């Protein structure tokens, strides 16, 4: 005879989600708000067991995304403004020697200590944040007429120093540890942690900076193949490693505006003026675009050409890679790497371009003003990862064309939240044994 | 075997390491207050979690323990198995799912069937 | 009979459903702060009051239990009444009123007289 | 005899006051936020503090106890002292710091090999 036995301390669980913590060991990332890290972190093997996984319905990445735009907002509320940065700003061509009009040395109006007497002030502007109205030139600052604009302070780093998401207590991490995981089905190999890897907020576009690699070979994972509006993810095996400069050697000037605030402008030019540039191999590159090519056409079967083609319209921020070295906005064009056609020391030079008033996060009426660095930028990174998309259209299984893919910020995260469940306990449990109470 | 350690082993073993599981239950100043929030929210959900176990074993009787056992006759129709076929070859994971329709009706057939009914008889004994 | 359920019903009966109310005691970024605390005063309060219940309860020997029944002898002076005019004819609600005044006295004859005696037995018994 | 009390007398006598002391382990709007969260970092820590000694007190089985004994035979090399030498002339704030780093040693000489030993006899009890 049977008689129900309660269990308390049962290792069984349930799927759930929850707000995870910050941990790491005067930046804007981690030093602020986060707890010290685990000096130990542990990693249980669990025998026998089987999840399954689905890296796109996981709500790790978007609850991240949520908590990373609100740093951003949150330290910048005392970092003075620039309300009265805006004048009409008559403004000529820098005449330096210059290897080349996009740099222009402007001129304008400017509050003294005392609050009644002018003060005609100058310093450089790049080419994007300049604009005509209608002698000479009457030019107008870019995004007065539409939002309002702060100066990010000069005293606070930005530098990406690696997050550790840990859970707190009645919650546990799993972690899917074999390979060959087209982010769903199932999962031989499952453990627990206590906390996720390093991840390190690094906010590109069209190519993955910094990642971590894969196993064994070119890992390509998408919601699903055969529909356009999604985007697909390549994960290397294999670094491409990057190299941008600039001979830049600028100067910083600054014009006190009201009793107690100061803004920072670019002073002159020290040296001449060349454009940026950043190189890459042309012989890991040309055989890297092999192995995500046998990828490739795996999926879409055999015979079919397959082509690589620039970005075909939209914002200057979906349309060319954005770095941050250093504290600078780099905006370089990619149109060389994906110029191919594949059937059956020499590098490339990318252009880059320079802006000082950028909107990260694609918001209505927001903006920031980058304060200059003194000295020559010089910057090194490897490249993990290309997002592409496929164009639509007609039906020729001849040829398929991949363009690069960008307009989101939550795939530079789902590319590395893919490894991670997290799983609610569940601490009572019944079943029948052979034990009765004796009153 | 740390954290949820056997959740592969059978039902039978699985259960020699209830206690290493229980223990686990439980100038910029406007950043610094939404982010200590935010801590409270998740130290305070602990320890409700824990206290509404605690409580539910205190009204079964089987207060102050891990494992308990009752005084309520197990059914047939709740699970047409045997003794050893849950115990040495089923895992408390699948076991789970299997009885998950029948928790309620097992938790009323606890407190309502069995405590009271003892309870209720300790004072007869004292009036004696 | 949900919350305070039979809160007329005599004392006598009443207390057979004393489980069914011990379940039961436990860009706007700055207002989305104020409206915060103003839950976790809240949540953090009943934590508190059902903590302080149950110390009692433990000091008193009654740990884990809802009825229990203790070892200090009930004065005459603390009520005239007999032992039925109580249970079958008075409500717990009116009860609580007549015997307010003399709560303390009783929760001292209690503990200090009732549990370190018999604590203090049970090492003899031990050493024996 | 407030908070600690007996704090000088010696550990024989220091232990009849036990309860005494368990019963104490429990438009300017953004300023009125900061002074707010100050004192539920600390309420909710105390709560924290009894719950994570009563649980170790549950795991060895004197759940809802204040003084209790177990089945762990004392080793000689813990301290070499009498029987008397420490109970009637020591008292616990010197006694603390002279078995300080033997503390976890005797913690898993409990619960591991005191309760887990007996919690299986039992069941074998309820199946004869
Ligand atoms: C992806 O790659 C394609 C090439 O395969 C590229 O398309 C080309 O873009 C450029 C501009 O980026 C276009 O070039 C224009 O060509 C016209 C001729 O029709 C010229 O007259 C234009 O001159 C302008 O600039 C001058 C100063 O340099 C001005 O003085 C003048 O008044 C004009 O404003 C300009 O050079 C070109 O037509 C296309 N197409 C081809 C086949 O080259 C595309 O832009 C790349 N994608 C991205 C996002 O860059
Ligand atoms: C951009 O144009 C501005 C104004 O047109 C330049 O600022 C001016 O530069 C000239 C250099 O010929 C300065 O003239 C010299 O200045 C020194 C010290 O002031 C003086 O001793 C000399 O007699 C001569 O006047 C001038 O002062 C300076 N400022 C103004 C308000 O006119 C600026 O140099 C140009 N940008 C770059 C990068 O050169
Ligand atoms: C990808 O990862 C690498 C590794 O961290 C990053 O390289 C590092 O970039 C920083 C940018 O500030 C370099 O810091 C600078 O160093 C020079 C000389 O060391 C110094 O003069 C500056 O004051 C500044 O500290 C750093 O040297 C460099 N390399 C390391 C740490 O080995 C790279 O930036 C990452 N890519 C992106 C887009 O962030
Ligand atoms: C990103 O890089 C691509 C690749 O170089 C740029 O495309 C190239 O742009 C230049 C100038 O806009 C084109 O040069 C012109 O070509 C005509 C052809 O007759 C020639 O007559 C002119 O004298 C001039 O040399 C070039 O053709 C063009 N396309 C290539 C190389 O395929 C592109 O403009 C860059 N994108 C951005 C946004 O800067
Ligand atoms: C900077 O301030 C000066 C002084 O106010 C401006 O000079 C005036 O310019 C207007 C333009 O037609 C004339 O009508 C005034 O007579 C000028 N006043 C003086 C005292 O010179 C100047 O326009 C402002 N802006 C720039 C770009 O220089
Ligand atoms: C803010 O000012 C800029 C100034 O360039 C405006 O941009 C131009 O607006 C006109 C009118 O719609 C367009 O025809 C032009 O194509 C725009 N661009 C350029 C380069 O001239 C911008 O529209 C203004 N913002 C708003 C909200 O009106
Ligand atoms: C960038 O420009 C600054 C000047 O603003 C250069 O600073 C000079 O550095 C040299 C040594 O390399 C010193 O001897 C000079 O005295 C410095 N000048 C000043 C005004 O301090 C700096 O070297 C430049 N960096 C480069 C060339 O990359
Ligand atoms: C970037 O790649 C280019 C492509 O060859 C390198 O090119 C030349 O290098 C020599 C040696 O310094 C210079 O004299 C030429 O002016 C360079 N040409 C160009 C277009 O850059 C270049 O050195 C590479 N630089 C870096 C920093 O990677
Ligand atoms: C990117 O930058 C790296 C780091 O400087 C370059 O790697 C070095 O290139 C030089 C060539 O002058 C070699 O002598 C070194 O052995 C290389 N390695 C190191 C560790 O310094 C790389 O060539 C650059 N890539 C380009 C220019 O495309
Ligand atoms: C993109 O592909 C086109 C097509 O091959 C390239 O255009 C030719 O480039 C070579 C050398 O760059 C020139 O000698 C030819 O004259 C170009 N074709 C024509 C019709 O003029 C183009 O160079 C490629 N661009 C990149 C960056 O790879
Ligand atoms: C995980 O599953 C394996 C299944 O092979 C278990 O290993 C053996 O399983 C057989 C039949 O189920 C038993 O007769 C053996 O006693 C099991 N053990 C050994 C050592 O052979 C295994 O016990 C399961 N659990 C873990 C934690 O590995
Ligand atoms: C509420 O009060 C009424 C009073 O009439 C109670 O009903 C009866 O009261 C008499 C005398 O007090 C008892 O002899 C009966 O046994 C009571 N019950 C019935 C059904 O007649 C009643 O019990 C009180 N409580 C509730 C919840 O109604
Ligand atoms: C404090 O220490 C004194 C030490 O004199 C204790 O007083 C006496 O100590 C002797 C020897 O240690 C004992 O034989 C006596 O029984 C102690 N008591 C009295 C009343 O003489 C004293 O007990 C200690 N504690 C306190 C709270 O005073
Ligand atoms: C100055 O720059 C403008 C646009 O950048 C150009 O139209 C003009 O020809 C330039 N003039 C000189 C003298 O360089
Ligand atoms: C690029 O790759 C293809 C295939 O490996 C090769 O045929 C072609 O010559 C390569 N081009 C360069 C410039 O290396
Ligand atoms: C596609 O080509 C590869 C070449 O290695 C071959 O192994 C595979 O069988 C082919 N598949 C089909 C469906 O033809
Ligand atoms: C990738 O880049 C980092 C930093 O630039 C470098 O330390 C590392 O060796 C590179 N290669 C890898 C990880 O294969
Ligand atoms: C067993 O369960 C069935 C339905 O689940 C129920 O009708 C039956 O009364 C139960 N048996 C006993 C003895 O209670
Ligand atoms: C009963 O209470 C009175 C006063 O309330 C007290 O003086 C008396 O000692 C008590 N009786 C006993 C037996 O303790
Ligand atoms: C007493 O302690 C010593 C070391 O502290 C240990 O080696 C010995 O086994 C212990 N005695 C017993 C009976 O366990």
């Amino acid at each position: 005879n049977l008689w129900v036995t309660v269990y308390y301390g049962v290792p069984v669980w349930k799927d759930a989600e929850t707000t995870l913590f910050c941990a790491s060991d005067h930046n804007i990332w981690a030093t602020h708000a986060c707890v010290p890290t685990d000096p130990n972190p542990q990693e249980i093997h669990l025998e026998n067991v089987t999840e399954e996984f689905n890296m796109w319905k996981n709500n790790m990445v978007e609850q991240m995304h949520t908590d990373i735009i609100s740093l951003w907002d949150q330290s910048l509320k005392p970092c003075v403004k620039l309300t009265p940065l805006c004048v009409t700003l008559q403004c000529t061509n820098v005449t330096n020697a210059i290897t080349d009009g996009e740099l222009k040395n402007c001129s304008f109006n400017m509050t003294t200590e005392l609050r009644d007497k002018k003060q005609k002030v100058y310093s450089l502007f790049y080419r994007l944040d300049v604009v005509q109205i209608n002698s000479n030139k009457e030019y107008r600052l870019i995004n007065c007429n539409t939002s309002a604009i702060t100066q990010v302070c000069p005293k606070l780093s930005f530098e990406p120093i690696p997050i550790h998401y840990c859970a707190p207590a009645g919650f546990a991490i799993l972690k899917c540890k074999d390979k060959k995981f087209n982010g769903t089905g199932p999962c031989p190999s499952v453990s627990t942690v206590q906390c996720t890897h390093g991840i390190k907020p690094v906010l590109s576009t069209q190519l993955l900076l910094n990642g971590s690699l894969a196993e064994e070979e070119v890992m390509i994972r998408s919601e699903n193949i055969t529909n356009n509006a999604k985007n697909i993810l390549v994960q290397f095996n294999t670094p491409v490693q990057i190299n941008c400069t600039r001979p830049n050697n600028n100067t910083r000037k600054s014009i006190r505006i009201g009793p107690g605030q100061a803004f920072y402008a670019t002073g002159d030019i020290i040296g001449d003026i060349r454009q940026a540039h950043c190189n890459v191999s042309k012989a890991t590159w040309n055989e890297t675009l092999g192995k995500v090519v046998k990828q490739l056409r795996k999926h879409f079967g055999n015979n079919t050409i397959i082509r690589f083609a620039n970005s075909s319209g939209g914002d200057l921020e979906v349309t060319t890679h954005s770095f941050n070295c250093g504290g600078e906005f780099f905006y370089c064009n990619t149109s060389g790497l994906f110029n191919s056609t594949w059937i059956s020391n020499d590098s490339i030079t990318l252009p880059c371009r320079i802006k000082q008033i950028i909107n990260m996060w694609q918001r209505i009426g927001q903006a920031m003003y980058a304060p200059p660095i003194q000295g020559v930028i010089r910057c090194v990174s490897n490249i993990t990862g290309l997002i592409l998309t496929r164009d639509g259209g007609s039906t020729n299984s001849t040829t398929e064309t991949f363009r690069p893919g960008g307009g989101d910020m939550r795939d530079n995260w789902r590319s590395e939240l893919y490894k991670y469940k997290v799983v609610k306990i569940e601490p009572l449990g019944v079943a029948p044994t052979r034990c009765k109470r004796r009153v | 075997l740390g954290f949820l350690g056997a959740a592969g082993s059978t039902m039978g073993a699985a259960s020699m390491t209830l206690t290493v599981q229980a223990r686990n239950l439980l100038q910029h100043l406007l950043k610094l207050t939404v982010w200590g929030i935010k801590q409270l929210q998740a130290r305070v959900l602990a320890v409700e979690r824990y206290l509404r176990d605690q409580q539910l074993l205190g009204i079964w009787g089987c207060s102050g323990k891990l494992i308990c056992c009752t005084n309520v006759p197990w059914n047939s129709s709740w699970s047409n198995r045997n003794l050893s076929e849950i115990w040495d070859n089923m895992t408390w994971l699948q076991w789970d799912k299997e009885i998950s329709n029948y928790t309620q009706i097992i938790y009323g057939l606890l407190e309502e069937s069995q405590n009271q009914q003892e309870k209720n008889e300790q004072d007869l004994l004292a009036l004696d």
